[PDB]
């Protein structure tokens, strides 16, 4: 197979321009197709060969001679912030790479720890939930039950339509017999030059 | 005060760059649009139809515009040639240039092949009319036409020898597909096509400079005639004659079969025969055999008459066209069939011109009043040989699109190779058989009445 | 126009076999290679291609796992998936342009190869007691095997996180940034009859 590689899985673009790059593992002879998939929709063909469009908006252009290809969105609007895929059509085994556009925002994370309720503690469980509702970038969550823990499950949404900020919920599942370790703390590490710690005892 | 050998040589050399562009386009434009320009074969069918068809249309229109050209300070035909060469070379270079257009390369190519047809038409129709202006002696015009025929055959040989050996020198990688499942670049192939087109454009210019310097028009102003598309009763008079029609329909169908072969033999050599690297050598061997078989058929039309010459000359390619699609792509079989196909090409494009003066004498015997019947016969043949070959090439590339022609490809599916076998083996044999059946219905019966018509030439 | 209509989402149970159909409209199906793709959470993969009047060509990873078939009397192309367990994905059937190798039209049908069928449990996770400005309330939905729908009575500040697998069931959480707190409740709708709405109390 041919190792088609889109390096940036996430890109930042607001209204100016976007250059989505695709590096092939082989000289493919200017045979690269560009698809656009929106969430909840199948992929739609944008470009094929070097720069040939297929019934799409004129902002989508493409370039690349061999082993390095680019798709330019010179007019990036709200529908243009979706996932894009570069495909080879040089050899029989077809391969894709994966990429996505995002807007640009500021900074500032949040954190809020929530203990298990009485209803969950009645039916043999204890889930401590750390909500991280608004931030921009990449964030990490550390759970400390007076010791590091690696039994928590994390979930992230996409980027919000209004605030243009991400979110994160981390759930720590602990049984009733293991529910005496001291205090539970949730630590958030973003680009804010310091972790934000919430705790409950 | 006749034409020198240098003036006839310059007039002859001025007709070569053309044949060169005709052989380059007619042998390599389909594979350029399909494999090098990376077009959809529907768009390639559109371009290959519209360039030839529109071309044929412009031929009588530029003939009419040339026939009303007044006498300038340089001549009646030299201003058209001189003012239309530097635009024709630009359009010819931009035919084989692949543009960086995000949508609609078909519009770019459609513009050039067609514009080139107009421009070249504006170069060639005054050039064809120049034979009536170079000299007032009919023997001088016949010697200049013989020189022109020799340099046209040589430029037919050179045009597949420069483009073929330049664009075949630098190859390109091929595109595997699902049927294929279980350092040279594409840009180097495009650069080779640009280099070949630049060499052909340099030849064009050089020969246009030679034609401008070495040929004068003598300011005769002692004759007048009609124009193309001004009248159409002469075409009905020619088509009302029996042998004239029979000859034009036979030569038509035969030229249609061999133009279909010329258009679609490059793809047959690349994919069916597995000769993606050495198809240009096969085309060069075909052109060398067609060049070397012309004195053979010139001796054959005198040794054994002309009825058997056109009966077996145009049908000698039939078992070899069966054999190329009935063997599993052997190299020696390909080369011997290339030699036989070149011999048949030389026969089919030489021997109707040997048949023609007998029909001219028969028409002079039938009609004492004759003016421009040969010119309107050749104009009718040309247009059709152009329009119907454009139809054939468009139908061929559209059938490739329907069959699922992978661009480049390294292996075509069984549907595409069957269409190539039909397009080089079924349809040209059918057109050759139809042309032979038209040649059977021939009331002139070679010289056996035509010499009696020559006695009619002694009568009038 | 040219379009491809598939079947609905399917839920095979562990090691069943799942047949995904793809009915074509607007072109002769015997002329084009009808493909079959594989979109995981990561990216797009490529199972195989099928010529409806001829051969089937597989990827080496999917030989023995996939089985492409073509019914040309019903303009239909089908993919049969054998043993599963991690083939929870979205399968497309976008056919190929006969000349190029790219896919003009496309498809989309989910496959969720898991086991179990249970009603969700709703827990009103609330604040510990501290307060500074706006309050953050929560709702934890744990232990179901379908797609839920979480709601709040006319308040638009909610973030409903994507569900995740834990064991054989799904876990989901929802957060609301509400300034004033007279009364807040969390509504959960479900495919089964589990429309339970729970109020969020203090402490
Ligand atoms: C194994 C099979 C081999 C197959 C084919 C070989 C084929 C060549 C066919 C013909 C050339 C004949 C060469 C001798 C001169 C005869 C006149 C002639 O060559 O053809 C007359 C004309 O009627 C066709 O004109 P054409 O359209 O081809 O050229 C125009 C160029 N352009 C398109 C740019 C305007
Ligand atoms: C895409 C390219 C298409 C082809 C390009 C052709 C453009 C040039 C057209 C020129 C064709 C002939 O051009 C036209 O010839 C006639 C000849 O009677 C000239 O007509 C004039 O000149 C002659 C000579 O004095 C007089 O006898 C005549 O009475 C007078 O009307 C026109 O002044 C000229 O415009
Ligand atoms: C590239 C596409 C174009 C291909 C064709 C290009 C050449 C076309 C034929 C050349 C004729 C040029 O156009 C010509 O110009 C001169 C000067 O205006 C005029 O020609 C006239 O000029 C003088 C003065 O009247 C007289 O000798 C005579 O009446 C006539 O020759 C006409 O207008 C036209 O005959
Ligand atoms: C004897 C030979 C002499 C030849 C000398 C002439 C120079 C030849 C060099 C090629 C120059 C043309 O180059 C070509 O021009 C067209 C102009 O529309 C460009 O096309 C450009 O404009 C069109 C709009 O019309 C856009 O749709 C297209 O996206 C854009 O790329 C091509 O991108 C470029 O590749
Ligand atoms: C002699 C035949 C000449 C044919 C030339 C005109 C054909 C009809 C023109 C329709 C072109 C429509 O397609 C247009 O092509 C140009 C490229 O040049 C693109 O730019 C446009 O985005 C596209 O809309
Ligand atoms: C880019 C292309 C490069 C081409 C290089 C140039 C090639 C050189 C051309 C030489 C061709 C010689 O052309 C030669 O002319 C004489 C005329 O005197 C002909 O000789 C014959 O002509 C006619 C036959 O129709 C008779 O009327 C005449 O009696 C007889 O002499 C020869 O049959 C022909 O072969
Ligand atoms: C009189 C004026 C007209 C002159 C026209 C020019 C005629 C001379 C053409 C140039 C000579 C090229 O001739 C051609 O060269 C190539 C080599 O590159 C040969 O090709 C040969 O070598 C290749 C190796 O790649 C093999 O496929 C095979 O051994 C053989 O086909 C052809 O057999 C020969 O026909
Ligand atoms: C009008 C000019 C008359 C010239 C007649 C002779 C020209 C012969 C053309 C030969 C083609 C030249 O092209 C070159 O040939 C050599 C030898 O094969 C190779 O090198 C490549 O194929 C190519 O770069
Ligand atoms: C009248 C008789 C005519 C005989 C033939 C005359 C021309 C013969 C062609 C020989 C030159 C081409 O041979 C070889 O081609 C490749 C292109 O594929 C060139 O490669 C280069 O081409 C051009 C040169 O500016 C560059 O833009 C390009 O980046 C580079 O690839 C080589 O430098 C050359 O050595
Ligand atoms: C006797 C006189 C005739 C002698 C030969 C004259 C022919 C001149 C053609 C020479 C070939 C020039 O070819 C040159 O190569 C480079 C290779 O990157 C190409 O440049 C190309 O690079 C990339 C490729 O995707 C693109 O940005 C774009 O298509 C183009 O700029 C051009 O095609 C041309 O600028
Ligand atoms: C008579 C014998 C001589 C024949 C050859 C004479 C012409 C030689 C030129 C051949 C190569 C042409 O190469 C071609 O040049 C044009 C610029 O003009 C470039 O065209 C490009 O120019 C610039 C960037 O450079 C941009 O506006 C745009 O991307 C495009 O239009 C192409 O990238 C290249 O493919
Ligand atoms: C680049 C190649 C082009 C080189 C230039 C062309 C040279 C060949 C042209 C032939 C020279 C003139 O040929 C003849 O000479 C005498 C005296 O001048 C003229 O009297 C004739 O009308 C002319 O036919
Ligand atoms: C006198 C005028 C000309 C008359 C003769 C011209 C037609 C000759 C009839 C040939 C039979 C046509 O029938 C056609 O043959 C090809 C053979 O590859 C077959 O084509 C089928 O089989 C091949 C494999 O063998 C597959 O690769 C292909 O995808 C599939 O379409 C079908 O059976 C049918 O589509
Ligand atoms: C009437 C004209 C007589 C011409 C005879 C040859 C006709 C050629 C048409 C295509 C026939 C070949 O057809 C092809 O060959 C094999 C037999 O090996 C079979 C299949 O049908 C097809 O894939
Ligand atoms: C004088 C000429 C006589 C005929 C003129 C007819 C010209 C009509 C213009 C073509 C418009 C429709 O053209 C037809 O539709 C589809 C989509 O619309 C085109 O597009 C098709 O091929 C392209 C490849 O380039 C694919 O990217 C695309 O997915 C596919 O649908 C084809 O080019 C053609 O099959
Ligand atoms: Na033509």
């Amino acid at each position: 197979a041919l190792d088609i590689n889109s390096p940036e899985a996430e890109k930042n673009a607001k209204g100016a321009r976007a250059r989505i790059t695709c590096n092939a593992g082989n000289q493919v002879g200017s045979a690269v197709a560009w698809f656009n998939q929106r969430p909840g929709d199948p992929a739609s063909l944008l470009t094929y060969w070097a720069a040939t469009e297929k019934g799409v908006a004129g902002k989508q252009s493409a370039q690349g001679a061999s082993t390095k290809f680019s798709m330019s969105s010179a007019g990036p609007e709200a529908p243009s912030l979706s996932s894009y895929w570069c495909l080879l059509f040089e050899k029989g085994a077809f391969s894709f790479g994966g990429s996505k556009l995002n807007p640009r925002e500021g900074a500032g994370p949040q954190a809020s720890i929530l203990p298990p309720s009485a209803d969950l503690n009645t039916s043999g469980g204890a889930a401590v939930v750390c909500f991280l509702p608004n931030w921009y970038g990449n964030i990490t969550v550390q759970w400390k039950t007076e010791a590091p823990q690696s039994q928590a499950n994390m979930s992230w949404p996409g980027q919000a339509g209004a605030n243009a900020a991400y979110a994160m919920a981390a759930v720590l599942a602990i049984t009733k017999g293991d529910y005496g370790p001291g205090s539970f703390t949730c630590n958030a590490s973003n680009r804010g030059t310091g972790p934000f710690a919430m705790s409950l005892n | 005060s006749r034409l020198s050998v240098c003036s006839k040589l310059c007039y002859a050399i001025g007709g070569a760059p053309y044949q060169i562009t005709g052989c380059a386009i007619g042998f390599f434009l389909q594979i350029y649009l399909l494999d090098v320009a990376l077009l959809d074969p529907f768009y390639a069918s559109i371009i290959l139809f519209v360039g030839r068809a529109w071309d044929a249309v412009t031929d009588p229109t530029v003939g009419f515009l040339v026939s009303r050209t007044p006498w300038t300070r340089f001549g009646r035909m030299m201003p058209w040639i001189v003012l239309s060469t530097p635009f024709a070379v630009l359009c010819y270079f931009l035919i084989w240039y692949v543009p960086s257009v995000d949508q609609g390369k078909v519009v770019w190519y459609l513009i050039f092949y067609c514009c080139f047809q107009t421009l070249q038409t504006c170069f060639h129709v005054p050039y064809s009319a120049l034979t009536m202006f170079i000299s007032t002696e009919q023997k001088e015009r016949d010697s200049a036409t013989a020189y022109r025929m020799t340099v046209e055959v040589l430029g037919t040989l050179i045009g597949t020898a420069i483009q073929g050996q330049i664009v075949g020198m630098a190859n390109a990688p091929c595109i595997s597909t699902e049927i294929d499942l279980q350092h040279v670049s594409l840009q180097d192939l495009r650069n080779a096509y640009m280099i070949a087109s630049g060499v052909i454009c340099a030849i064009y210019v050089v020969c246009a400079v030679v034609l401008f310097l070495g040929v004068k028009e003598q300011k005769d102003t002692c004759r007048v005639r009609t124009e193309p598309m001004s009248f159409f009763q002469g075409i009905c008079m020619v088509m009302g004659h029996g042998p004239y029609a029979k000859l034009v329909m036979g030569f038509l169908f035969t030229s249609l079969a061999f133009m279909l072969l010329e258009g679609n033999f490059a793809l047959f050599c690349i994919y069916n025969l597995g000769f993606r690297n050495d198809f240009q050598n096969v085309l060069l061997v075909i052109m060398l055999s067609a060049t070397l078989a012309i004195p053979f058929w010139q001796w054959f039309l005198t040794k054994f008459g002309k009825k058997t010459a056109v009966y077996i000359g145009t049908t000698s390619v039939v078992p070899f066209l069966i054999s190329v699609v009935l063997v599993p792509s052997s190299l020696a079989v390909t080369y011997i069939a290339s030699f036989a196909a070149g011999v048949s090409v030389a026969a089919a494009f030489l021997l109707p011109w040997s048949m023609l003066p007998d029909v001219v004498d028969d028409f002079k015997v039938q009609n004492p009043e004759s003016q421009g019947h040969e010119a309107i016969f050749y104009s009718f043949y040309v247009f059709f040989t152009k329009f119907a070959s454009g139809v054939s090439l468009g139908v061929s590339t559209l059938s490739l699109d329907f069959a699922g022609y992978v661009t480049r490809g390294c292996t075509q599916p069984g549907e595409v190779k069957l269409t190539l076998k039909i397009l080089v083996s079924a349809a040209p044999i059918v057109l050759i058989i139809i042309g032979l059946l038209i040649f059977i219905s021939y009331p002139i019966n070679e010289e056996k009445r035509q010499g009696n018509r020559k006695l009619l030439n002694e009568q009038r | 126009a040219s379009k491809l209509e598939l079947s609905g989402p399917a839920e095979p149970r562990g090691s069943k076999s799942a047949q995904i159909t793809c009915k074509a409209k607007g072109f002769p199906e015997a002329r084009f290679w009808v493909f079959w793709l594989f979109q995981r959470a990561a990216a797009l993969d490529w199972p195989a291609a099928n010529f409806s009047g001829g051969p089937v060509q597989f990827e080496s990873r999917f030989q023995g796992n996939a089985s492409l078939k073509g019914s040309q009397a019903q303009a239909n192309a089908e993919l049969n998936i054998g043993a599963l367990g991690s083939s929870t994905a979205t399968y497309r059937c976008g056919w190929k342009l006969a000349n190029g190798g790219f896919f003009p039209s496309w498809g989309g049908a989910n496959v969720n190869g898991a086991a179990g069928a249970k009603a969700p449990a709703v827990y009103p996770v609330e604040i510990s007691g501290a307060g500074t400005g706006s309050v953050t309330l929560g709702c934890l939905v744990k232990g179901y095997n379908a797609k839920p729908n979480l709601t709040w009575p006319g308040a638009s500040g909610a973030l409903t996180f994507p569900s995740e697998l834990n064991g054989a069931l799904w876990n989901l959480a929802s957060a609301v940034t509400g300034s004033g707190f007279p009364s807040a409740t969390c509504a959960v709708g479900f495919g089964a009859a589990t429309d339970v709405d729970k109020k969020v109390a203090a402490a």
